[PDB]
């Protein structure tokens, strides 16, 4: 119970995250897909609940959120109209490529989580709305969804089971905004895509005004083999409060940025030495990290060697753990040049329905592509972090705090930076 | 100034006391009526940081 963060390929979620063996039924079904569905789905919706609080699994989203607690708001019986279960797969934050690499080589997968996790809750249907450009990706899902309505595991007797099912595929048109809870149910429904103020929930309210409840790509591709195999087992994995396995993706200045399955709670340093070949110029040329894939602050390289990689590992580290997209810094690099690409492309991807991030935003993109260039005075600093703290909870979604965290993670470390850069402006 | 030297001393007896160093009138000793521009200080509130309407 301490120190763990390598693990086997017998407790592998996604085996084929490499393409290596099929991704089709014939080759997904010889990897444990579809094998006692019918008996999990006749056994009830509260024990698919039980298992997922068993597991403590919390979201695999930006937001982790326990799961059971989330899906158990709509367990509640029919008001005389249907339910649905979203599927987010835009996969639109920096650094993220787990949700690409499971929509192709593992699909079916995720058709036995969207129907699991209906009988879990209740869903007439599901809508995975996938990114624009992943054509191909769409392609090879629809491929699965149509194996599978031939085989007999949605539809009218989805796996018997007298529950009938559908999965349709939305395809969504470029915005990385669409991936909120709430944006996405909007370009569903054939509107801008703009969040929604919550309240009034999704459960409650959602898609085509239905109740709903959003959910990533891997949380409900985990969801069938872990009721298949059970939340203890799921549990084992992680700490107490920080549970299961966890896709990693592991981005710039790196000998082998690549995506990788590990065990959660795995120290980020064992991450990339083990995973993905010591940094360019090893440990002796860090600069920093960004676990979260971009909605993340910095680590200055000091909180790195010794800290886990988990939620609250990370929330103590003034940080936080999103897609587990970690992207590296090698010293040869402008960190303000890099935070304000971000801000840019916070920028680019804003709604801009409500003020802070359609103001705020564009203020912190040309504060810091000053500082970049250092036409400004240290005495603007201060001023940045009060937009960043105006702009944190007065927003409707979480993209305000997530433009505005960068900012204060590269403040709150790499001010020194900053004042040099403004008194060499100055003395020339 | 000009008072020839005989009616300033008659003028500084019959009044008492020397008023060739202390006159009413202004010749040179005043400030010239062009000056430079000058560059005003700007006070508190300006503070660019920590300054809240709500606190003051
Ligand atoms: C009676 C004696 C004559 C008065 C006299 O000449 O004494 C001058 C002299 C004037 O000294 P001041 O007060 O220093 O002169 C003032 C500035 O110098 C004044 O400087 P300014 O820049 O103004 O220019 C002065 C200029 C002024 O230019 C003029 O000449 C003005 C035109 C003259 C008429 C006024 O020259 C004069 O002041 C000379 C005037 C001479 C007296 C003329 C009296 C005639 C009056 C008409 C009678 C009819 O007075 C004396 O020293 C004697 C005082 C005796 C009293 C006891
Ligand atoms: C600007 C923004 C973009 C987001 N993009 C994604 C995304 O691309 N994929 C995703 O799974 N969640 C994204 N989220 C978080 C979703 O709300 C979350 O995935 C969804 O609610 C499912 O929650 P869960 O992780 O508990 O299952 C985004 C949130 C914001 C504010
Ligand atoms: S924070 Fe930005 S993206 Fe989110 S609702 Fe406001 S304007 Fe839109």
């Amino acid at each position: 119970k301490t120190s763990f963060g390598s693990l086997k390929d017998e407790d592998r979620i996604f085996t084929n995250l490499y393409g290596r063996h099929d991704w089709r039924l014939k080759g997904a079904l010889r990897r444990g897909d579809w094998y006692k569905t019918k008996e999990i789905l006749l056994k009830g919706p509260d024990w698919i609940l039980g298992e997922m609080k068993t597991s403590g699994l919390r979201g695999r989203g930006g937001a982790g959120f326990p799961t059971g607690l989330k899906w158990s708001f709509m367990n509640k019986p029919s008001d005389g109209r249907p339910k649905y279960l979203v599927v987010n797969a835009d996969e639109g934050e920096p650094g993220t490529c787990k949700d690409r690499e499971i929509m192709r080589h593992d699909p079916h997968k995720l058709v036995e989580g969207c129907l699991v996790g209906g009988r879990a809750m209740g869903a007439r249907a599901a809508y995975i709305y996938i990114r624009g450009e992943f054509y191909n990706e769409a392609s090879n899902l629809q491929v699965a969804i149509r194996e599978a309505y031939e085989a007999g595991l949605i539809g009218k007797n989805a796996c018997g089971s007298d529950y009938d099912f559908d999965v349709f595929v939305v395809r969504g048109a470029g915005a990385y905004i669409c991936g909120e809870e709430t944006a996405l149910i909007e370009s569903i429904e054939g509107k801008q895509g703009k969040p929604r103020l919550k309240p009034p929930f999704p459960a409650d309210v959602g898609v085509f005004g239905c109740p709903t409840t959003v959910a990533n790509v891997e949380t409900v591709a985990v969801s069938p083999t872990i009721c298949r195999r059970g939340g203890t087992w799921f549990a084992g994995f992680g700490r107490e409060r920080n549970s299961g396995t966890k896709l990693f993706n592991i981005s710039g200045h790196v000998n082998h940025p690549c995506t990788v399955e590990e065990e959660m709670s795995v120290p980020l340093k064992e991450l990339i030495e083990k995973h993905a070949g010591g940094v360019t110029g090893g440990w002796d040329n860090l600069l920093a990290v960004i676990p979260g894939g971009s909605s993340t602050p910095l680590i200055p390289k000091s909180v790195c060697e010794t800290v886990l990689m988990d939620f609250d590992a990370l929330v103590q580290a003034q940080t936080g753990l999103g897609t587990a997209a970690v992207i590296v810094m090698d010293r040869s690099t402008d960190i303000v040049k890099a935070i304000a690409r971000l801000i840019e492309f916070y920028k680019h991807e804003s709604c801009g329905q409500c003020t802070p991030c359609r103001e705020g935003v564009d203020w912190m993109n040309k504060v810091m592509a000053r500082f970049v260039k250092g036409d400004a005075r240290p005495a603007e600093i201060d001023s940045l972090w009060e937009i960043s703290k105006q702009i944190e909870g007065h927003t409707i979604c979480a993209l305000g705090d997530g433009a505005a965290w960068p900012v204060q993670g590269l403040i709150r470390h790499f001010r020194p930076e900053l004042e040099d850069r403004m008194q060499r402006f100055a003395q020339q | 100034a000009s008072a020839t030297r005989v009616i300033q001393k008659l003028r500084n007896w019959a009044s008492g006391q020397d008023l060739q160093a202390k006159l009413q009138l202004r010749y040179q000793e005043i400030a010239k009526r062009t000056q430079p521009p000058p560059k005003l200080p700007v006070g508190p509130s300006h503070k660019l940081s920590n300054n809240y309407y709500c606190t003051r």
